[PDB]
RNA sequence: UUGACUCUAGUUUGACAUUGUGAAGAGACAUAGAGGGUGUAGAAUAAGUGGGAGCUUCGGCGCCAGUGAAAUACCACUACCUUUAUAGUUUCUUUACUUAUUCAAUGAAGCGGAGCUGGAAUUCAUUUUCCACGUUCUAGCAUUCAAGGUCCCAUUCGGGGCUG
RNA sequence: CUUUGUAAAGUGCCUUCGAAGAGUCGAGUUGUUUGGGAAUGCAGCUCUAAGUGGGUGGUAAAUUCCAUCUAAAGCUAAAUAU
RNA sequence: GUUUGACCUCAAAUCAGGUAGGAGUACCCGCUGAACUUAAGCAUAUCAAUAAGCGGAGGAAAAGAAACCAACCGGGAUUGCCUUAGUAACGGCGAGUGAAGCGGCAAAAGCUCAAAUUUGAAAUCUGGUACCUUCGGUGCCCGAGUUGUAAUUUGGAGAGGGCA
């Protein structure tokens, strides 16, 4: 009703952020998601579109950093957290069969150069082929400070097989009403490849890593 | 005004209100003749709006025609002619059954003025007319201006001749190229289109 | 009930519309005045009269200026009142179904009247008003919300009642 | 006239409409909430999609060392089996209700329920439930309210209430 | 002769409104009819709407626009037939 | 259980006032409806949406002021003639049937209700009676009618309110 539930919406919010019992209060941003709600769910022997829509809002799922590219990128972002990887190193990482399986278990997030998505595709590609952990194109000399909410904020919409997905909505230190307007976008840029909505609606849950009992659709 | 309301309700036939009134009058209509007078409208909102006003002269006249095809009334249903009229039991009488109930009351009642019928209910062997007429020798009809037009005697038996709303539709008179072969006249038209029309210098 | 009702009639006794003889001598006096002093529309003091005639309290109750209405329970095709509680509910105007259009007819000065309504009242009789609305509003306003869900008939006759009566006696009360 | 060609009244079968209302089995659907899945290494038992570096008053595991496609723990939500306890439609089949429809008959007289009297049921004279309700040897008759009771008729004439 | 009249009509700018016809429209099917051809009208039976709505736009449908009217109520001389 | 009065529906009368049939039918509005015949046969077709049959009007009838035509630089109720045209179309695509728009002309004319709260006044109408200046008028009286009779509005519009 005329921006849906926030009158519920708003006691989802401020009654998970701020709890040591309930939300348990853990260490970190408590960060925010929903799954769907709808009929549409044929499996799709028609192999489901599965397109990385955008918002430059940022969901932050940004703990674990790495890089790929090279040569600029190393010594350019080196002030940062980053962690420099050389070119003649992938070889003896993807040598061992474990190193890999810790590498995209954790780092989950990638920085890759014009140049260096060319060395890419052959080692590390199908080793898991479902992780949904990648690198975006950034160029050589460029803003870097832009990255930080422009790779992370593109999350993935892989659905094959199962129509289960769930497009993470923000977190604690982001904008309060900025997550309530991208959960409605984050529906319409999900109508966009999808034909029904079941209607104007999804089925509402911001679990800030812990979902008490908030039993909406 | 109420007969926004009424208007507006009467078209819903199938909520619970309306299909529960269908059931108790259809049985009262049933009961009483299959001609019989009605001593008000029982749609009052549906009568004013075909002309129906309530001042002395206007009646409303129930009337239940039989359902159903029009069988041919020949003889063991033989029929002497061709096959493509051997047909007997599928065959549509050409009026509605709003006429047939238009005209059994015109001639009922023959001293008024059929000005327009309407449907009222139906069960499986009848369907159920209210026939708004008008009383021509009623000074109450033949002063007023706004019906002193049915008085002159060109509107006897409208019904009989098929001048009613009925009539107009069972004789497709209506504008466009839809009503080509019937909108002056089927008879007229065809024989204008018949007629071999000469000139003194052809 | 024959109370309330009783008490409803005898405040709608008063507000009677202006009868034939009332009105002409009431006429004879503006029309009068407007000669003997040229004071006319001021002369004949306001109404207050009951108003009645299904089109104009329709009209009153959707303007809201209706303080009660009364709903005849009798009406000849019921459609024409069938609709008149829930627009009266909607609208916040109270309302009481009452016994007789024959009872409203003879309120009203007409043999049937099939609804009544006080949009006005006199500032003496306004407590009485207020007192027979809050009466009325308990039966039927307040309620209305309940008795939309639930059914009336499917009430058998005398002696199916019985027959069904024996029946029942017949197996669980063996 | 017929297994000639083409039809048709009739009849019969189905669907729909007239066509309402209940009960015992079922689709649950808005409405819940416990199970509900071990190809793999691995403490061991990952259906999944998105979370994470510390929490919990103490216990317990992630963090990270660790295996593997799925990092557990801490939980949200999506269906993939199951349970039933919502009474939110016939969904199909087995019965029932009157009120539509239908068939009779009477010059629309005695219908239904109850109560008397039963004579009694014995559990025992009852607030317990089974148990009838004025006419028969005879080719007659049976019609205009008679008996008691109560007010009037001022006590004439009688006509009226309830029984019968 | 009056004399309607103190009562009726047209006209401009602003402001809120601006009701407009249901067993109908329409659809299926049967019959008939038309030059009207996946159906021109009419009629029976089953279903049965809507309110930026409905009809029509002479090849059935879906999606997108456009054009044009305003149905299911009614009065009305002459040019025509004889 | 009574007293009186309403209301609603349905009746009765040699009730006050009225009206319907029948005739005619050339032309007009409808319904119903063939076969001969044509096809060199014949069943669809054709004759023919004709004859016969029945219902109903008038001096004309019907129609008619767009749920129209169009696709244009757009026309603008209805009917009739010239034309479109023996054409587009139909059709055992055989026999055969077969319109419409535009264009010129004849005559031209437009309108009415329902859906609105008169609501500071059913303002409306039949009837009866009396009188008069009698295709009617007025006063009074019963009735109709609020389950809606008048004034206002008809889509081209228009209504309420405001100012000039």
């Amino acid at each position: 009703m005329s921006k849906i539930t926030s009158s519920q919406v708003r006691e989802h919010v401020k009654e998970l952020l701020k709890y040591s019992n309930e939300t348990k209060k853990r260490n970190f941003l408590e960060t925010v998601e929903l799954q769907v709600g709808l009929k549409n769910y044929d499996p799709q022997r028609d192999k489901r579109f599965s397109g990385s829509l955008k918002l430059p809002n940022c969901p932050r799922p940004n703990m674990s950093i790495c890089i790929f590219g090279d040569a600029f990128d190393v010594d350019r972002a080196k002030s940062c957290g980053v962690d420099a990887m050389s070119v003649d190193d992938l070889k003896k990482l993807n040598k061992n069969k474990k190193l890999i399986k810790k590498l995209s278990k954790k780092y989950n997030a990638f920085i890759a150069s014009e140049v260096l998505i060319k060395q890419v595709p052959r080692l590390l590609g199908p080793q898991l082929s479902k992780a949904g952990k990648f690198p975006t194109p950034v160029s050589h000399n460029d803003d870097l400070y832009g990255k930080v909410t422009d790779v992370r904020s593109t999350i993935k919409f892989q659905l094959k097989k199962v129509l289960c997905l769930a497009v993470a909505v923000g977190n604690v230190e982001m904008e309060e009403d900025v997550l309530v307007n991208q959960i409605l976008m984050s529906v319409n840029f999900f109508v966009s490849l999808l034909k029904k909505n079941w209607q104007n609606v999804g089925s509402l849950v911001v679990k800030s890593s812990m979902g008490p009992a908030f039993r909406l659709y | 005004g109420a007969y926004k309301y009424l208007e507006e309700l009467q078209r819903k036939k199938q909520s619970d209100v309306l299909r529960f009134l269908q059931r108790v009058r259809v049985w009262e209509y049933r009961q009483k003749n299959v001609i019989h007078r009605a001593a008000r409208p029982t749609r009052p909102d549906k009568a004013r709006r075909l002309g129906y006003k309530a001042k002395q002269g206007f009646v409303i006249y129930r009337v239940r025609v039989r359902r159903g095809n029009r069988k041919r009334p020949v003889p063991k249903g033989a029929t002497y002619g061709k096959p493509t009229n051997q047909g007997v039991n599928e065959l549509k009488y050409q009026r509605s059954l709003r006429a047939t109930a238009e005209e059994r009351v015109g001639r009922r009642a023959a001293n008024l003025r059929v000005l327009n019928s309407y449907w009222v209910n139906q069960d499986s062997t009848y369907k159920y007319f209210e026939v708004i007429l008008v009383d021509p020798q009623h000074k109450a009809i033949r002063r007023d201006a706004r019906y002193n037009w049915i008085c002159d005697p060109v509107h006897k038996h409208r019904e009989a001749r098929g001048l009613t709303a009925t009539g107009k539709k069972s004789r497709g008179i209506n504008k466009g190229h839809k009503f080509n072969n019937t909108k002056a006249g089927r008879r007229k038209t065809w024989k204008r289109q018949n007629t071999l029309s000469l000139w003194r210098y052809r | 009930d024959r109370n309330t009702a009783a008490e409803t009639f005898k405040l709608f006794n008063k507000y009677r519309p202006e009868t034939a003889a009332e009105k002409k001598e009431r006429l004879t006096k503006e029309a009068a005045a407007v000669a003997e002093g040229k004071s006319k529309q001021d002369a004949s003091p306001k109404p207050y009269a009951v108003k009645y005639g299904l089109n104009h309290v329709v009209a009153l109750i959707e303007n809201k200026k209706a303080k009660l209405v009364l709903i005849a329970n009798d009406v000849d095709p019921i459609e024409l009142v069938v609709f008149l509680p829930a627009l009266c509910k909607k609208m916040g105007v109270p309302y009481a179904i009452v016994k007789g259009k024959a009872r409203l007819g003879t309120l009203v000065n007409q043999k049937t009247s099939a609804v009544a309504a006080l949009t006005e009242v006199r500032a003496e009789d306004e407590a009485a008003l207020a007192k027979l609305v809050s009466t009325i509003d308990a039966n039927f306003a307040d309620k209305y919300d309940e008795v939309k869900k639930h059914w009336g008939g499917g009430i058998l006759g005398n002696k199916a009642q019985a027959k069904m009566d024996k029946r029942a006696k017949n197996s669980d009360s063996a």
